[PDB]
DNA sequence: ATCAATATCCACCTGCAGATACTACCAAAAGTGTATTTGGAAACTGCTCCATCAAAAGGCATGTTCAGCTGGAATCCAGCTGAACATGCCTTTTGATGGAGCAGTTTCCAAATACACTTTTGGTAGTATCTGCAGGTGGATATTGAT
């Protein structure tokens, strides 16, 4: 009984949210898979990074947010940037 | 154990075509030979070393994407 | 008899083999030549089949972007054939030798 | 009773008990084991002792009693494993190594 | 990006070809990425000026 | 007016055992702290590292001994090792 | 305000900074060209520089924020910190 | 009748003079003018430590140095020995940069 | 083969910034000693995937030939870069000043951790179903290359 999770399902459905009728092989999905995982790790260690320069235990939003600024580049950045806190403050007000 | 002439010469012609070549010297062989074989060492020591510390005996995929990733040559597929 | 003159085909197989993503070795040669490799860091080894798969990738990889490079290095001494020293100016430009 | 600290108990000159609050306070796993600190303090000083016996050769070649960086920068980018374990690192007043091309000089 | 790719060249399902064409034409996706290998991706079009004919 | 620690006292008696009357400018020892703090921290990812590939929980001395393997070359990679050993023998059975 | 200090890289400058990598003769285009490369490489390493300082509420540039900046572009720097 | 050297002679002794020092070759003030115009193009009422701009003219002037070294590469492997821009551009290329 | 003009190295000297050093102290830390808890080593076992043959079958590699075209060597020349001198200008050093911003001190309170409980839910395994596509076949044409 070992399981194996993954983010195949979250990124079918943001397929069907940008593409309603397009499909995806099984070699594409585990490219999406090995995408995400890297980058979520590159994100998490600058964010781990930033909070040890500056004394604190804590990682928060602000973390985050420069890790972010400061790994994307431009056009990736600015609208990941504008896309995060708006997720943050939907959520908040809710 | 010649398995580096295992490498052909039309083999060693359909990599440098893909790469955009159009005229190939006739020393290029043994040089790409000797680079491959640079390379496929670099890795395979890394491999058999994250191997090795998990007790194990069989070379896994991870093995391998872990010795890519370290070199600066991430890889993407075969993360499963 | 008709016959192509020289470069024609050259250009027809670059655009065949850069139009595919196939693997451009032969499966079994590069096994033995990564068996007999990992011999002599440790003996008795055992090999999952993706692993092979994986290294055969990342070789071809590393050897088309080199091909790149030399390309590159060949045309700047306004030639069209590549020779040794351009690899070998290419692979000590990137930090590979030095 | 009497307290021989851990750093005379390995025969070192590096410090046992900082490298473990290092690693302890470091955030890089949620146990460290007694002889990780040892291990890694042994090979931080076998390291610090070859590059220094190395500019010492050097300060010494130049006729001078005192080191200083010009003399580490030339230990490190003459010896093949220092140079590529270091490699990528750039010392603040170090120069580069004499080298003029061959083709470059005279008849 | 890679559906576009995909309906491009006559196709429904996107398969890692169509992955690498897609991070490989971007600016910032192929400077995000510039440093990884999709396996089964290949290589994008390109022959030098110098090299053509005439 | 909060202290800064640092490796300076233990480099000088390192440079006093293998060069008995040399000496080393101010300089030069910054260069050397930031060669020692660099150092560790690269080792000290690379057992971390190790550790979480196994889904192991504690650093041990083998997580040192593999990260020494896999950072430094040949020569280097030996004789730290072998020193590294004989460190621990010596700790342990004192 | 401050505007047009890429000319205070004058030509001698660059000229004993080809010499100490060994070039001999030197093209009268390479000046200008080189002013460009070097741009682009501050406008690198002082944004990150900078996007450190913003992050931890401060005003002054210090040693350490260029250091970080120099090494997460994979140019470690000793000397500094 | 007066004393010249010959064209190149100069160059040399100034290759060693400057290969055998460890100085700064950039004045300190026109790089501060350009850090700080820069710097305000990013983020305007800006300071500097001292420290940080002495920091920024080494790692500028390593860079700058070994993209000598590489350009010098590239020009004497196209048989020359006069380095022109397509060499920096090469080197550049190769290192991947642009 | 010689001579003469320039630049570099070395012996001598000295002023001074820097390394070595106590003294004090002092606060922060490392070491000892228990008690508790838990993660990892040993043992067992099941079952999965790796190594080894067997064995046609045909697609790819190899050796050979011929010829074309490319790389390299040799002249020749012009323009562009180096070397040197005169002028001036702007960087550097030293000192002083204002003062803005950074770093330490204290409060306190909003927010994150730690448990216990309950409900989904996403992931494995069959089990099944359907169909987008890779391979095969025919026919049009786009291109090359010698006349």
């Amino acid at each position: 009984r070992s399981r194996k999770e993954s983010y195949s399902v979250y990124v079918y459905k943001v397929l069907k949210q940008v593409h309603p009728d397009t499909g995806i092989s099984s070699k594409a999905m585990g490219i999406m898979n090995s995408f995400v995982n890297d980058i979520f790790e590159r994100i998490a260690g600058e964010a781990s990074r930033l909070a040890h320069y500056n004394k604190r235990s804590t990682i928060t939003s602000r973390e985050i947010q420069t890790a972010v600024r400061l790994l994307l580049p431009g056009e990736l950045a600015k609208h990941a940037v504008s896309e995060g806190t708006k997720a943050v403050t939907k959520y908040t007000s809710a | 154990r010649d398995n580096i002439q295992g490498i052909t010469k039309p083999a060693i012609r359909r990599l440098a075509r893909r790469g955009g070549v159009k005229r190939i010297s006739g020393l290029i062989y043994e040089e790409t030979r000797g680079v491959l074989k640079v390379f496929l060492e670099n890795v395979i020591r890394d491999a058999v070393t994250y191997t090795e510390h998990a007790k194990r005996k069989t070379v896994t995929a991870m093995d391998v994407v872990y010795a890519l990733k370290r070199q600066g040559r991430t890889l993407y597929g075969f993360g499963g | 008899p008709h016959r192509y003159r020289p470069g024609t085909v050259a250009l027809r197989e670059i655009r065949r083999y850069q139009k595919s993503t196939e693997l451009l070795i032969r499966k079994l040669p590069f096994q033995r030549l990564v068996r007999e490799i990992a011999q002599d860091f440790k003996t008795d080894l055992r090999f999952q089949s993706s692993a092979v798969m994986a290294l055969q990738e990342a070789c071809e990889a590393y050897l088309v972007g080199l091909f790149e490079d030399t390309n590159l290095c060949a045309i700047h001494a306004k030639r069209v054939t590549i020779m040794p020293k351009d690899i070998q100016l290419a692979r000590r430009i990137r930090g590979e030798r030095a | 009773a009497k307290a021989k600290t851990r750093s005379s108990r390995a025969g070192l000159q590096f410090p046992v008990g900082r490298v473990h609050r290092l690693l302890r306070k470091g955030n890089y796993s949620e146990r460290v084991g007694a002889g990780a600190p040892v291990y890694l303090a042994a090979v931080l000083e076998y390291l610090t002792a070859e590059i220094l016996e190395l500019a010492g050769n050097a300060a010494r070649d130049n006729k001078k009693t005192r080191i200083i960086p010009r003399h580490l920068q030339l230990a490190i980018r003459n010896d093949e494993e220092l140079n590529k374990l270091l490699g990528r690192v750039t010392i603040a007043q170090g120069g580069v190594l004499p080298n003029i091309q061959a083709v470059l000089l005279p008849k």
